[PDB]
RNA sequence: GAAAUGAGCGGAGUAUUUGAGCUGUGCACGGCGCGCACGCACUCUUCUCCGUGAUGCUCCAUGUUGGCGAUGAAAUGGGGUGCCCCCACCCGUCUUGAAACACGGACCAAGGAGUCAAACAGACGCGCAAGGGAGGAGAUAUGGUUGCCAGUACUUUCUCGUACUGAAAGGGAGAUGCAAAAUGCAUCUGUGGUGUGCACACGUCAUUUGCCCAACACCG
RNA sequence: UGCAAGGCCGGAAAGAAAAGAAUUAGAGGCACCAAGUGGGCCUUCUUCGGUAAGCGGAGCAGGCGAUGCGGAAUGAACCGC
RNA sequence: UAAGCCCAAUUAGUGAUUGCCCAUUAUUCCUUUGGUAAGGGCGGAAACAAAGGAGAAAGUGUAGCCCUUCCGAUGUAGAUGUGGCCUGGAGGUUAGGACGAAGCUUAUGGCGUGAGCCUAAGAUGGACCGGCCUCUAGUGCAGAUCUUGGUUGGCGU
């Protein structure tokens, strides 16, 4: 499959919230946590600090979602979980489970080219000749 | 940038859904939202609404009361005409206290094992609202009942009851423990049983 | 006595076919045309029904559920192979008798198998095309 | 088929029903904004004359007192006093640079004395407020602010039979007639821009060589840089 | 917009053909010269008349 | 159960909903119902008046059994007579026999109209029932 | 210590966020007890006529009814 | 903030459940269901011991 | 109005504290013209005319001219 | 150009009716004790008309000219490290106010704080409803079985409520009509009455009325 | 036959003219449940004690507290927003 | 011969408008999110094989049933909502794993506003475990002169 189309995407930030001065502190993750300080700049929103999340830094709703391929992506396990891709194909993508072993990804990507449904994660070599 | 000061004040609540886990009020309220939009009756409208309501806000009727405001109405209503079906969106319970009844049809969202049956052996008809959807599906030559709120218990326990006018029940699991101070003209004051608005 | 549109609010958020990956809701449902979760589109639970299959080479079979016999699981799903280059506006049309809301997708569907078994018999030609070489242990 | 025929052949009729609607409302609005043109133009020769016959024996022609005066806000919402915000509300100037016409009688003009500071008004010329109803003018239809595009849409909105077009609501606007209120509370309050090349002193009244309070018509080419 | 679009300005106002239409015959310098001929005679003249 | 809980929202708010400036704090008002006539003087007299003194008669040693006198009315004895009984009861024939006093209900009272004529076997029944069923068709009879 | 002993500032500010409300019409809780009593009980007189005249108006009204 | 609330009169003051200090003064029926069996097996034993009274 | 609400007080008096009010009578006023008015419309025809207003344009006439020029005079006083 | 709604793209023509002039006749205006600077009434300048619903419920797909790109790279991103110009006070806390010369704070891992029970209350979910529900205990499927099974299924006075009030002895609430008896009499399809008051029934206009449900107010 | 009161019946009703002759981002009226707070502070103006105070205490409003952003080089509170 | 003070202009007795520089303001154009939100469509119109395409759910809340339109949006203490995320166990369902599960590692990208989720590579591991719906609780750390273990600069002082 082709992915089907649609406008530019945008994506408002690249950049990731992460949080105020972990950079400091090996303990703390860059994970956003929000800060309750009485007195934290960040939280009193001035001029040269991190930015925080936001519901306006949502992400276009024609466009969400979607990996860059243009495909968004519906993780599988099996064989018989290519048959629900096979109308709902140009628009979703396999991804194989990481715990699904070596053995069982070659019946999936066999199929997959077969039935033509484009997995995010296997057979990108043998999708490059058809 | 807009001054908008007392803007949040002017918002009610709405509540367009419905909490009930039930899913046969979900499926009356699939039919009375299709028949309050794809329809111009004021009835619809009002029973899609009442049917959102809570079970506190669908305080049940009696089926004394229910005779006796379609009596009050088949007095002025010509003969020729039959008699409306009365609806009620909540639970008919019976009367012990009127024997005797007409027959009269009755939709009510749910009815008592012994409220059906005082009906139906006068001559009536228990009705439900897939049955009302197609006999009269506006309303029309309908009797929209509620069923009575005041008289509850909370009711009756809402406000001071230590205030002057107040004769509300104070919240005790004791009668005889709230009866001296405040309450008697002897025990240096009681609270004054009228009040001027 | 027990509708579809009771039936569903039972098995909404809660079925074995519903298949709730990341947040997408695909159905499992072996008589759903499309794989959407959808009222529609779930063949299991809706009075009549019919699916459009693959069968013997390239034909498409077109599975019906008449209203009739939902009472019997083993007489309620009536299958029916039709020739192996069939005009897909015909298995449109041979569910559109039982449900009309389904011509639409069901000619796409059969569309599909078409161009599946005619794609899986074209990468067979180059897999085994592929497959001459010295190899241990073929299994039977 | 049976059922979509009759729909159709049901749209059929209310297709050219609105092109009948259409063009029978764009000769009521050819027409009357015609009888329009020609009271603006023709008063405005009247007052032409009499003030030559004024001035020919040494008389003096008193212009009659303006009736309609365009009142836009120029100050934020911050630090308001609650009798200066309440009559900012009930004039509906909430944001800076909204503008509204008002009438001018002795209850508005106490209400805009009560004011001044945040606002600037004066008295609109026909050009004001043709170029506001049509460039700026919005309405409120179904609750709901929704831009002047079409008379139809003027005509479903009022309902009187009198207000047809958007000459009709500049008309009213201007000339102060039996619908001015029912024109004016059916639009938006008009939100502008700022003005191009910019403010003298906010602070100051136009007297005082700032800009608030009353311009005895000069507040013409203050909008003129707004619109 | 509503004063400069085209097809705005005449969908609410049908005369605006005319309106323009009159204001180009006015701007026009033949008509415009001999136009203040004209109105420097007809006043002018009610003028020494109405002092007289 | 523990996950709809208040405590599982306001995790990581670190006050959980009882403020910066005053704190909670262990007994900030007094323990139970202290301070009834002294600084909760004013939620005491409000809500709960009557409390704070002595009434009436000390009965020493109540015992509830010999003052046991339950009540049903007039409009009421339908609960008591059978569906197929009523129905046969008119005034002047035969009319069912009610024994209160199977049923709890030691006294009769007159409240409403009787619905059914019958007669009433009743400890104790007052001016206004004795005078309502006799006219009704039924009576009362004393029982012990 | 000493600290702030009485302010009516913040006060006319919150007395009319949920605003003044005004008073109410004269039909609501007009209630003549405590009134001047040789007239009240001439007025309950007078109702107790009203209301028996209701109930034979009423009553009037429907056989009006049933021979129409 | 005290409001409308009854007054409560709820009685447990004297140490009556088992903390690090307190044997505590508490009484579980946890054997309900199986001194439900443990009498009713004893009265089959019995009905036998006794047979046939 | 005590804080939130204009709560209405049933006072009771002297009869000498009270004054009947004038504050209806721009009221009774407007209402018995109005009795006036239908009296004259719907049996016979003559009304007093409407008052037109002040506020047009007319004409000024001038009786009287001054010329206001701030003497010097003026500042010795 | 995947419905181009145009003074603009089309058709169909030579004119359409907007102003400017110059005006008639009434009125209105301006002076007096005849004027009208052309207000209201009935030759110059300009393009004027009709056109196409959606049989499309929604979304997404169609130019031109180079540069790069030949299956070993090109191209957009993402990530990594520096740099430039700019911006940027240390976090948590009490406090009117902390970047503070105010407290706590070297690093990391692992633990680490609104829980459980009891009594009431309100909101909401569910069952039954003038009734509701046990609890304790029996019973036998089970007098079985390692276990499942301490569960499930089943069965009966007690409690809350239908009636309150009085310190107690005690007493104990329907409507209507006739009517005025210190327990009045007769009816038993019935809102105690008045004001406001969803839906609905019959007319009217671009709501009149009837019944009023729930509710409020005033009474009885 | 007047007066006061509560009803009943019929009438009229610019739904409020004209005189500057209102306006409204104007859904009105009820009720339940419950937080936090109950140390405040600054300012134009009025003001009290004080020699005065970045002092103490009030009045009307607006602010900071709780809030940045653009300006006054810097400044919780000023100017703009 | 101000880059100072007081007045005054806006390209200068030339013929009329607004010298220009800077905002989390204003106007307007996009995208998000929430409404006391407001409207429309949802009886598959016909037709269409491979060698113009897919969707269309009567709907609080989703990867929102799909479109169109309008307005609001910061906030401590506080309240609330969330088909909002995360952890241990239990009832059900659906699947993974010696062709490599849990755990660990990260210039492994992807996408979600975010809490987080998922893929890839380990020249790591060596046997268990995921997703969804419900049920349950000893369920989320950055600081308590916090507890216990280890480490570190001072310092080869
Ligand atoms: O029942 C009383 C009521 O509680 C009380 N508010 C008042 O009603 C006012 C009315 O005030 C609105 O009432 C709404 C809720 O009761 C409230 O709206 C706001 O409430 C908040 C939370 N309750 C917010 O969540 C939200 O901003 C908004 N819904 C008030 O705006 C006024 O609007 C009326 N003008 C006058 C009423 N008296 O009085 C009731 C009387 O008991
Ligand atoms: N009076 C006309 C009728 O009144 C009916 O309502 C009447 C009664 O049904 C109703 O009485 C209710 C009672 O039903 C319910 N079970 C208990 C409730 N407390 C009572 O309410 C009434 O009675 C108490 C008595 O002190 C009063 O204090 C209270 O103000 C009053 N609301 O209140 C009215 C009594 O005057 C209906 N609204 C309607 O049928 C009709 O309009
Ligand atoms: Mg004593
Ligand atoms: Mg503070
Ligand atoms: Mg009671
Ligand atoms: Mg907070
Ligand atoms: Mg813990």
């Amino acid at each position: 499959v082709k992915p089907t189309v649609s406008k530019a995407i945008v994506k408002k930030r690249t950049k990731r919230f992460t949080r105020h001065r972990y950079e400091l502190f090996p303990q703390l993750s860059s994970s956003w946590r929000k800060p309750r300080g009485e007195d934290s700049p960040v939280r009193r929103r001035y001029k040269g600090q991190k930015a925080m999340p936001n519901k306006g830094y949502g992400s276009d709703r024609a466009t969400k979602y979607i990996t860059p391929s243009g495909f968004r992506s519906f993780p599988i396990n099996n064989v018989e979980d290519l048959y629900m891709l096979v109308m709902q194909n140009r628009k979703y993508a396999g991804v194989i489970s990481h715990t699904v072993g070596a053995r069982k990804r070659k019946a999936i990507a066999r199929k997959a080219m077969e039935l033509d449904v484009r997995l995010a994660n296997g057979n990108a070599k043998l999708r490059k000749i058809a | 940038g807009v001054d908008l000061t007392g803007i949040s004040k002017k918002s009610r609540v709405i509540r367009h859904h419905t909490y009930s886990t039930n899913p046969y009020i979900k499926l009356l309220i699939k039919l009375y939202k299709f028949l309050a939009k794809r329809t111009s009756s004021g009835f619809n409208k009002v029973v899609y609404q009442r049917l959102i309501k809570s079970r506190s806000n669908r305080a049940p009727i009696s089926l004394s009361r229910i005779a006796v405001v379609m009596k009050r109405k088949a007095v002025f209503t010509a003969k020729s005409k039959a008699a409306p079906i009365a609806v009620v969106v909540g639970d008919v319970l019976d009367d012990v206290r009127m024997a005797r009844i007409p027959a009269m049809r009755v939709c009510a969202l749910r009815f008592s094992k012994s409220a059906r049956q005082s009906i139906v052996a006068a001559g009536g008809e228990c009705l439900t609202f897939d049955q009302l959807a197609m006999i009269a599906p506006t309303g029309k030559n309908t009797y929209l009942l509620r069923g009575r709120k005041s008289g509850r218990e909370s009711v009756r326990h809402f406000g001071a009851s230590g205030v002057p006018g107040s004769h509300s029940k104070p919240y005790a699991t004791n009668r005889g423990k709230e009866t001296k101070r405040g309450r008697r003209t002897g025990r240096s004051y009681k609270r004054k049983a009228f009040r001027h608005v | 006595s027990h509708s579809v549109d009771l039936q569903w609010i039972l098995v909404r958020q809660n079925s074995r076919f519903l298949q709730k990956r990341g947040g997408i809701r695909m159905s499992n449902d072996p008589f759903n045309n499309n794989g959407n979760w959808t009222k529609r589109h779930c063949g299991f639970l809706n009075e009549k029904a019919a699916v459009v299959k693959p069968a013997k080479g390239g034909a498409i079979c077109v599975t019906v559920k008449d209203g009739s016999s939902n009472n019997k699981p083993r007489q309620t799903y009536r299958k029916t192979v039709h020739a192996a280059g069939v005009r897909a506006s015909d298995v449109s049309r041979a569910v559109a008798a039982v449900r009309p809301d389904l011509a639409d997708v069901s000619f796409r569907r059969a569309r599909r198998m078409a161009c599946i078994a005619s794609r899986t018999a074209k990468v067979a030609a180059a897999r085994k095309a592929r497959s001459e070489k010295i190899k241990f242990s073929r299994k039977s | 088929a049976a059922f979509k025929q009759q729909q159709t052949e049901n749209f059929k009729k209310a297709v050219v029903a609105r092109k009948a609607a259409k063009a029978a409302l764009k000769k009521t609005a050819y027409l009357r904004a015609r009888k329009y043109s020609r009271e603006y133009r023709g008063a405005e020769k009247k007052l032409v004359t009499l003030r030559r016959q004024a001035a020919s024996h040494g008389n003096y022609y008193l212009e009659a007192k303006p009736k309609v005066a365009v009142v836009t806000r120029i100050r934020g919402i911050a630090k308001v006093n609650p009798k200066q915000r309440k009559i900012l509300q009930l004039l509906r100037l909430r944001q800076i640079f909204n503008t509204v016409f008002v009438k001018m009688n002795k209850p508005m003009e106490n209400m805009l004395r009560a004011v001044e500071p945040y606002i600037a008004y004066g008295y609109p010329s026909l050009a004001t407020v043709r170029a506001m109803v049509y460039k700026r003018g919005y309405l409120k239809i179904n609750g709901q602010r929704v831009k002047i595009t079409d008379n139809q849409m003027i005509k479903d909105k009022y309902n009187n039979a009198d207000i047809v077009c958007a000459e009709d609501m500049v008309n009213q606007i201007y000339t102060c007639g039996k619908h001015f209120r029912t024109v004016t509370h059916g639009m938006w309050p008009f939100k502008l821009a700022p003005p191009a090349g910019g403010m003298r002193q906010k602070r100051r009244h136009f007297v005082e060589g700032g800009d608030y309070g009353n311009r005895d018509t000069l507040i013409n080419r203050f909008l003129a840089r707004m619109i | 917009n509503g004063i400069k679009n085209r097809r705005l300005r005449l969908r609410l106002n049908p005369y605006v053909k005319r309106e323009t239409a009159a204001a180009k015959g006015m701007r026009n310098v033949a008509n415009r010269d001999a136009r203040r001929k004209a109105k420097m005679a007809r006043v002018t003249k009610a003028k020494k008349a109405a002092t007289k | 159960p523990t996950r709809f809980k208040k405590c599982r929202h306001q995790r990581g708010s670190t006050f959980c909903g009882y403020g910066r400036v005053g704190k909670h704090r262990k007994h900030e008002s007094g323990r139970g119902n202290a301070g009834g006539m002294h600084h909760h003087r004013i939620n005491f007299d409000k809500y709960h008046p009557g409390y704070f003194g002595k009434l009436g008669m000390d009965h020493y040693h109540r015992k509830k059994n010999p003052m046991w006198k339950p009540t049903i009315n007039l409009n009421n004895l339908s609960r008591l007579i059978a569906a197929e009984e009523a129905a046969k009861a008119t005034k002047g024939g035969t009319l069912p026999v009610v024994d209160l006093q199977s049923s709890g209900y030691a006294k009769l009272l007159g409240n409403g109209h009787i619905q059914v004529p019958c007669i009433v076997k009743a400890r104790y029944v007052s001016k206004l029932a004795d005078k309502k069923i006799r006219k009704a068709g039924g009576a009362v009879v004393l029982q012990a | 210590a000493k600290s702030k002993n009485h302010t009516n500032h913040n006060q006319s500010s919150k007395n009319h966020r949920n605003g003044i409300k005004g008073p109410m019409p004269l039909h609501l809780h007009n209630s003549k007890r405590g009134s001047w009593l040789p007239a009240l009980v001439n007025a309950r007189r007078v109702r107790k006529h009203n209301q028996k005249a209701a109930l034979k108006k009423r009553r009037e009204r429907i056989a009006a009814f049933a021979a129409k | 903030p005290k409001g409308n609330n009854a007054i409560p009169h709820v009685h447990q003051k004297k140490h009556w459940n088992p903390c690090s200090s307190q044997k505590g003064n508490v009484k579980v029926f946890l054997n309900q269901p199986a001194q439900k069996h443990r009498r009713r097996r004893l009265r089959l034993l019995k009905a036998k011991k006794v047979f046939p009274r | 109005p005590v804080r939130t609400r204009t709560l209405r007080k049933r006072i009771c008096v002297r009869f000498e504290h009270v004054r009947k009010s004038r504050c209806q009578e721009a009221f009774k006023a407007k209402e018995h013209q109005f009795q006036a008015y239908l009296a004259a419309k719907k049996a016979g025809k003559a009304l007093p005319p409407l008052k037109k207003s002040s506020r047009m344009g007319g004409i000024v006439r001038p009786k009287n001219v001054e010329v206001l020029a701030r003497r010097v005079a003026d500042y010795e006083a």
